[PDB]
């Protein structure tokens, strides 16, 4: 009795686990989509950055 | 992680069974060996007394 | 990282050894039973002899 239940536990519980590091793993891959998405997104931000501190500079030689 | 964690420490009793599994099996083969080493001595015994 | 990769192996030779150390025990425990069955068969055979 005790072992027969000791093997049910350990496949079902295997089972379990293993769809729980799926879950975890998807959730990883979704962050790192997410991630490549804001690091082109940062460099854009950047050259806007840029481009407006080349725009503050042209009103610095204005006056 | 976590996950990780109690899938390791279920693992780990996993192996404790099978290691009792292992302990039970020379445990009965211990006690079998001592029938068969006490059955070969009075078998022996018999046979020289059965000669006398 | 390379720790957990090469020792994993370690563990898997760790439960294989087990699973063959219990494979190899139960074989051995059913050997020994044989033979002090066969043992017991010779010792009764032997008994009667001798009440004979």
């Amino acid at each position: 009795d005790i072992h027969r239940k000791r093997m049910e536990k350990d496949l079902n519980e295997l089972q379990a686990l293993i769809e729980a590091h799926f879950e975890n793993r998807k959730k990883e891959e979704e962050e790192l989509v997410s991630l490549k998405d804001r690091i082109e997104r940062r460099r854009a931000e950047r050259a806007e950055q840029q481009r407006i501190r080349n725009e503050r500079e042209k009103e610095r030689q204005n006056r | 992680m976590d996950a990780i964690k109690k899938k390791m420490q279920m693992l780990k009793l996993d192996k404790e069974n099978a290691l009792d599994r292992a302990e039970q099996a020379e445990a009965d083969k211990k006690a079998a060996e001592d029938r068969s080493k006490q059955l070969e001595d009075e078998l022996v015994s018999l046979q020289k007394k059965l000669k006398g």
